[PDB]
């Protein structure tokens, strides 16, 4: 996200046992980075292997 | 004729007056712009009681 041209992110890393879909459970975020970037954002794109 | 190089290049000798002497200036130009400011001056943290 990105508010008030501070953009902020929310990592979260458990292991799961999952097929495919999701599994079913509760997770709470905590805090990454803080980066006061201050850019317009519109789009994104997922970097691949 | 009427033609000339402009690049001069300034003579450096230890003989030379003191106001020729060549001196390194250092210029910091301080700009204020509507991104975040960053740079601060320096911290306190006096003691704790």
């Amino acid at each position: 996200k990105n508010i008030d041209g501070y953009f902020k992110i929310y990592s979260k890393h458990t292991p799961i046992n999952l097929v495919r879909d999701l599994p079913q459970g509760f997770s709470a975020l905590e805090p990454l980075v803080d980066l006061p970037i201050g850019i317009n954002i519109t789009r994104f794109q997922t970097l691949l292997a | 004729f009427n033609c000339y190089f402009p690049l001069q290049s300034y003579g450096f000798q230890p003989t030379n007056g003191v106001g020729y002497q060549p001196y390194r200036v250092v210029v910091l130009s301080f700009e204020l712009l509507h991104a975040p400011a960053t740079v601060c001056g320096p911290k306190k943290s006096t003691n704790l009681v």
